[PDB]
């Protein structure tokens, strides 16, 4: 899964 | 005597230092390290301890829960959330340490539940109108608010704002915010509700906006200095201190604190050793 926060995907 | 406790984040990476600002000495120390890497967390002060709740590892985000004993300077695990929650919301209602959303991994949340210190259980309460990642959270008058966030249904930053009342176990909306705001720092300082900061895609913001329950309005305040969002928020001694945060790119290293009185928001005179984004915070004494 994408590491980053929901918000910056 | 007291001291800002700042938990994990992001500097770049997650974390696992935990770091104390005593405000007398105007210095920066560590103490007691979290057990595991932490960014993305809810932190809380209640009944006399800090709660650090959910996040996010570096690869998976998390349901654990742990809690801090100053006298030893030693963190413990305690009852793990039912969902995986980073980027949550985290506050203190009622004796209730209540998880308000986030994002697990795959989707953002709702859904809220509640812990209580008491049975060392976690239990679901109603859950939100609109799935909120990176919600800031605040409780004023026995109500529990959620300010902005992310909604990953719409792919929209959020101005709505959510109110939550145990007795009814019910949300509701109360008025938007003039602006749209995710990851906004929030917190509570003399019965009003703060928002800081926070994003709209790519764009970051200083502006800061104050709620009053008792008129259901919100007003713009002056500006931080800085942009910030993911920063932590804290009150103390009737200040609203923002801790770190980042701007999109960069972490930052700077503290500040807004005085309601004069309208004026100052930098703390000494900056943590390093940037750091998506930390709590807490005030305890020393
Ligand atoms: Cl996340």
């Amino acid at each position: 899964e994408p590491e980053e926060p929901e918000a910056d995907q | 005597p007291k001291v800002m406790i700042v938990v994990g984040g992001q500097a770049p990476k997650a974390i696992r230092s935990v770091e104390c600002y005593d405000f007398e000495e105007d210095r920066w120390d560590q103490i007691a390290e979290l057990p595991s890497r932490r960014c993305r967390a809810g932190v809380v002060f209640m009944a006399g301890h800090v709660y650090a709740v959910g996040g996010f590892n570096g690869s998976l985000r998390v349901r654990t829960v742990d809690v801090y004993d100053g006298v030893k300077d030693q963190w413990t695990s305690i009852a793990s959330m039912q969902e995986r929650r980073s980027t949550l919301g985290a506050a203190v209602l009622n004796d209730l340490l209540y998880a308000v959303g986030g994002f697990d991994g795959s989707t953002g949340l709702a859904s809220v539940e509640a812990y209580s210190y008491k049975t060392n259980e976690w239990f679901f309460v109603a859950p939100m109108n609109t799935r909120r990642s990176s919600v800031g959270v605040g409780v004023v008058e026995g109500k529990l608010y959620a300010v902005g966030g992310y909604d990953g249904a719409s792919r929209q930053c959020l101005s709505t704002v959510e109110q939550y009342n145990p007795a009814t176990n019910e949300w509701i909306y109360v008025a938007d915010m003039s602006t749209r705001r995710s990851g906004a720092g929030v917190g509570v300082l003399s019965g009003q509700l703060y928002a800081t900061g926070g994003h709209d895609g790519p764009l970051v913001r200083k502006s800061v906006e104050v709620y009053d329950p008792g008129t259901n309005t919100w007003k713009q305040v002056a500006d931080m200095n800085m942009c910030r969002r993911n920063a932590g928020v804290c009150a103390v001694n009737g200040l609203l201190y923002v801790v770190g945060g980042d701007d999109g790119s960069c972490n930052l290293a700077s503290v500040e604190y807004y005085n309601p009185v004069t309208d004026k928001w100052t930098l703390l005179p000494t900056n943590m050793s390093t940037g750091r984004s998506y930390a709590g915070v807490a005030v305890i004494h020393k």
